DNA sequence: GCTGCTGAGTCACTGT
DNA sequence: CACAGTGACTCAGCAG
């Protein structure tokens, strides 16, 4: 007989090379087994494609989220010190004017 | 006539298939009550109900899967825009600080 | 005909 | 018990 992985690997030409002692009905049965196994591989590789898409998208979304969170937080902190420095610069505005 | 309707008919299931599937549990039980079904009839009813419900969860599951990738791809877009808006703000903050630090050495 | 794909239904689970 | 969510398999059916 034959095994599963061996059927999927070969082509239709090599499949025609293994018609030893089988009826016409066993021919289509074996051909339908290959198409079924080929279909299982198609669906599986289709799943792996979408899982890879989702994981890679999620890993690179989880990055950008932390990137903008760190950026938003640091800009908030910097704009505080930046506003405070300008406040004291503006305090020296009025004092510089008060002298003559 | 679907294969499900033929089988139910062949087993003398008096209920329409749609009512076997879509009816709520309390109403399904009410309809099922006062009925002398045998095991074969009970099994085919429950098999039609389960397959019918699960068929819709499968579509919903696949619909949500694709919809989720669209939302992730949008999520990506907005974050790349927010990063650029944030870097622009950081620049105008870095420039104002530098200009004030320059005027004071 | 074959190939690769994809929507869809079904099974066998797990979780609420 | 109920039912919903989900990976894996299956097949029909389309495009090339």
């Amino acid at each position: 007989s034959l095994t599963d992985e061996e059927l999927v690997t070969m082509s239709v030409r090599e499949l025609n090379q293994h018609l030893r002692g089988l009826s016409k009905e066993e021919i289509v049965q074996l051909k339908q087994r290959r198409r079924t196994l080929k279909n299982r591989g198609y669906a599986a590789s289709c799943r792996v494609k979408r899982v890879t898409q989702k994981e890679e998208l999620e890993k690179q979304k989880a990055e950008l989220q932390q990137e903008v969170e760190k950026l938003a937080s640091e800009n908030a902190s910097m704009k505080l010190e930046l506003d405070a420095l300008r406040s004291k610069y503006e305090a020296l505005q009025t004092f510089a004017r008060t002298v003559a | 006539l679907t294969r499900d309707e033929l089988r139910a008919k062949a087993l003398h299931i008096p209920f329409p298939v749609e009512k076997i599937i879509n009816l709520p549990v309390v109403d399904f039980n009410e309809m099922m009550s006062k009925e002398q079904f045998n095991e074969a009839q009970l099994a085919l009813i429950r098999d039609i109900r389960r397959r019918g419900k699960n068929k819709v969860a499968a579509q919903n599951c696949r619909k949500r899967k694709l919809e989720n990738i669209v939302e992730l791809e949008q999520d990506l877009d907005h974050l790349k825009d927010e990063k650029e808006k944030l870097l622009k703000e950081k620049g105008e903050n870095d420039k104002s600080l530098h200009l004030l630090k320059k005027q004071l050495s």
